[PDB]
RNA sequence: ACGGAAGGGCACCACCAGGAGUGGAGCCUGCGGCUUAAUUUGACUCAACACGGGGAAACUCACCAGGUCCAGACACAAUAAGGAUUGACAGAUUGAGAGCUCUUUCUUGAUUUUGUGGGUGGUGGUGCAUGGCCGUUCUUAGUUGGUGGAGUGAUUUGUCUGCUUAAUUGCGAUAACGAACGAGACCUUAACCUACUAAAUAGUGGUGCUAGCAUUUGCUGGUUAUCCACUUCUUAGAGGGACUAUCGGUUUCAAGCCGAUGGAAGUUUGAGGCAAUAACAGGUCUGUGAUGCCCUUAGACGUUCUGGGCCGCACGCGCGCUACACUGACGGAGCCAGCGAGUCUAACCUUGGCCGAGAGGUCUUGGUAAUCUUGUGAAACUCCGUCGUGCUGGGGAUAGAGCAUUGUAAUUAUUGCUCUUCAACGAGGAAUUCCUAGUAAGCGCAAGUCAUCAGCUUGCGUUGAUUACGUCCCUGCCCUUUGUACACACC
């Protein structure tokens, strides 16, 4: 008989909002699939990584600056849950491109 | 580890770039067409999409071994922390890179620029593609440089549907005389799409009504 | 290149065994991962092996990716005095 | 330059052509109708078409229009 | 295709009306010129000159004075196991603890050496051999095809006099009808959401707790868990919302535009991203292990090491930075942002406490981050005084002396600090750039660069005007009409 109440904070983080939200709400609803106690998907301010460059390979030409931007999106969900259901929530809900991390943490 | 997820995502990206590069160089003769990296428990899965997976596999799994060992050794991974699969690409004539390397390998066989290009675009159209255009830039047999556009079908060039529909490859075919630039463009059919906006932000389709037979004073019907 | 046959041994053993080599374009590097020699020794010994058509050479992003060939196996065999059907990465390892 | 494009006026045309047993002079009902009748890949576009099909609507209700 | 031909338009890279300036001054900085052992190079109207992300102490680095190494694959042949070949203590020496060279003579063991052929490297040449990329035409509106009409035809009509838009954007005339690329759509962002999902990494209300003043009940704070509740503010997912709406002027009652009302918002909602066909001998072999050919390859044009140089100064030009002050300098005090960014196999962003006038030091700390630096208590700015028009206390160039930091190294002074020195510049000739609302201009940050170095830059927010809401006078660019003996197209 395993099973004991562990506090958990699983954080999802990636750049593809559709799949990130996919696995996010999938997680919250598949974890609320059985009346589990939680603090659902908290949204962290979207991170915008910029790169400001010259379009030209050389020097000549009008000074046309090109601006690139990649977007980091980080959700964190808190679950109060035993031991089996966690390994069960970590084995499945895997997404190619979505970085998932599972922390115990309680002090 | 113990990184800032900024640097983690960035590093992930650079990892991908170096990956697609190396595979591109290493698997040209096998019609390679892209990869994807998958972070999983136990192992990390590189997935190849060449056209010749029967040879990419190699003599009973010897060459995929050579390449897995390669990648492992380089990026510092513990023997088993990485695995490379090689599953064929559906419709080789819809990913630009494939047709790019195709025509390149056509002109390494000395076939008529017109013949190679027109055959390429013909194949691409025949593979159920909305449109396709192959630009061929450079110096060729003559002295002063020249270029040749080869389009057929439907393409758009402007807006967000750029990112959504058309594929643009640029491959540098290198010959004895100089070098040529094979630009390949494929507009894949919106109606298909499977995942993502399945019609151009233009396409506003009206649905056709039907004849109604009025007349004959009201009445009712009791159920 | 000019290297003692000891490092030649380290190298050729390492290659015949691992069947695959990697080496960054950085001389002056004192020592190399896995192999116990000066990086240069590896790179150049590999230029030798690769020019006589025994191994395959590639680059990309400041890294020499060295494949091995079949005549290369013949010659690693000849150079390591071990019988026909010897080793190489031509085995299904564990079960992977 | 609020000059409605060609696909807009063309669409409003077709609509008013084959759906006069419906629509009115209100942008809202016209818009909602537009949704339950045509697949316009954009809100903004559909509302362009609705506003213009509305102006054509209110302008046929005083004296007909070419097309 | 072009014209030193005619007629229309378009535009703050054009005028107008004004704004702030620039051009004059000191300095910063790039280009030239000169100088120089070298002062590496590309680029020269818009579309070269604060450009090559070009803020060079080493490196970078291509240049100059000098010293090493081969990292010259591989084939043939030649030398040679009586030894083909590598290293070196000391000394001579050399900038140097380079066995580079030599003195003497230990070692090494077929790894190399010599020679040919062939390679390789090359910020060497050729951007006028090329890929690719980019800039320019273009702050532009153009391209095309089906059925049909005119023509033997190449072609033409469509694709057009007008009108209207930013638009080949529309309306409309109409031998054309209906379309596809491009514009539009779309995307991205800043605007609205007491409507939905919520959040000790965001925040509010209540209460446990407590300090101060009141003490009548209060007002003003503390308490990264004492619980409870909420999601208006903040954050980001899903949806809504505007379609120039309603009314009404004006115009071929057409597109539309104009005005009032309403509204988060009615200049393409504001600002961007993408963006056709075609052109240029525009730039880029000094981004590429993208490359053809040429040149070089062992006294190297390969790389490396020491030192220097790109910063050298009679002068020409360009982007600029700080000023001539009294809408000001100084000095106290009041005190508010937004875009960012940060340390794993390390020293990144640094609060706090003391040491110091300052710069800085020193001991701890949080933070891999909405959690810590940080509310980035930024500066202009507002308030109280001092100074009082005097090259003045405006201005801070030039210059002496002393302390610090970056870094192996700071002399030609990387930067920072304090004392003294107290220039030109009294609103600036002809000329000339940018600009129409949270815009101009003033103000400062962050980020790039970065060991140390912003007078540059990419963004960001802070205080916030004047003047149009027009035209074709200057300029530049499009469009027809027109000529043509050009078509590699007026080079």
């Amino acid at each position: 008989q395993q099973q004991q109440i562990i506090k958990i904070r699983i954080t999802l983080t990636s750049t593809k909002v559709k799949q990130l939200e996919n696995v996010s709400s999938n997680i919250v609803k598949n974890a609320e699939q059985h009346n589990l106690v939680k603090k659902g998907p908290v949204r962290l301010p979207t991170k915008v990584l910029k790169i400001s460059t010259r379009k030209t390979p050389n020097g000549e030409g009008s000074k046309t600056w090109e601006t690139y931007e990649m977007r980091i999106h980080k959700r964190y969900i808190d679950l109060e849950a035993p031991v089996q259901i966690v390994k069960r929530i970590t084995q499945i809900t895997i997404e190619p491109g979505v970085d998932v991390e599972v922390v115990v943490a309680s002090n | 580890a113990l990184i800032s997820k900024k640097r983690k995502l960035v590093a992930d990206g650079v990892f991908y770039a170096e990956l697609n590069e190396f595979f591109t160089r290493e698997l040209a003769e096998e019609g390679y067409s892209g990869v994807e990296v998958r972070v999983t428990p136990t192992k990390t899965e590189v997935i190849i999409r060449a056209t010749r997976t029967q040879d990419v596999l190699g003599e009973n799994g010897r060459r995929i071994n050579e390449l897995t060992l390669l990648v492992q050794k380089r990026f510092k991974y513990a023997p088993g922390t990485i695995v490379l699969y090689a599953e064929r690409v559906q419709d080789r004539g819809l990913s630009a890179v494939a047709q790019a390397e195709s025509m390149k390998f056509k002109l390494l066989n000395g076939l008529a620029i017109r013949r190679a290009a027109y055959g390429v675009v013909r194949y691409v159209m025949e593979s159920g593609a909305k449109g396709c255009e192959v630009v061929v830039s450079g110096k060729l047999r003559a002295a002063r440089a020249k270029a040749m556009k080869f389009a057929d079908g439907f393409l758009i060039h402007s807006g967000q549907p750029v990112n959504d529909f058309i594929d643009t490859a640029t491959r540098h075919v290198l010959m004895r005389q100089g070098v040529l630039g094979i630009k390949v463009k494929i507009m894949r059919d919106p109606a298909k799409s499977r995942t993502g906006p399945k019609a151009l932000p233009d396409a506003v389709t009206i649905i056709e009504p039907k004849e109604e037979e009025p007349i004959l004073a009201p009445s009712v019907k009791d159920y | 290149m000019l290297m003692p046959k000891e490092d030649r041994n380290k190298i050729h053993q390492y290659l015949f065994q691992e069947g695959v080599v990697v080496a960054k374009k950085d001389f002056n590097q004192a020592k190399h991962e896995e192999i116990d020699t000066k990086n240069l020794y590896v790179i150049k010994a590999l230029q030798s092996l690769t020019s006589k058509g025994y191994v395959k050479t590639q680059f990309s992003w400041q890294y020499y990716y060295y494949t091995l060939t079949e005549e290369g196996v013949e010659y690693l065999r000849e150079y390591l005095n071990l019988p026909x059907x010897x080793x190489x990465x031509x085995x299904x390892x564990x079960x992977x | 330059g609020r000059v409605r494009t060609k696909t807009v006026k063309r669409a409003s045309k077709a609509l008013i052509e084959r759906y006069y047993p419906k629509l009115t002079l209100d942008f809202q009902t016209n818009k909602r109708l537009c949704d339950e009748i045509a697949t316009i890949q954009s809100k903004r576009l559909r509302n362009k078409i609705a506003g213009y099909t509305t102006h054509l609507m209110k302008r046929i209700q005083k004296g007909p229009v070419r097309g």
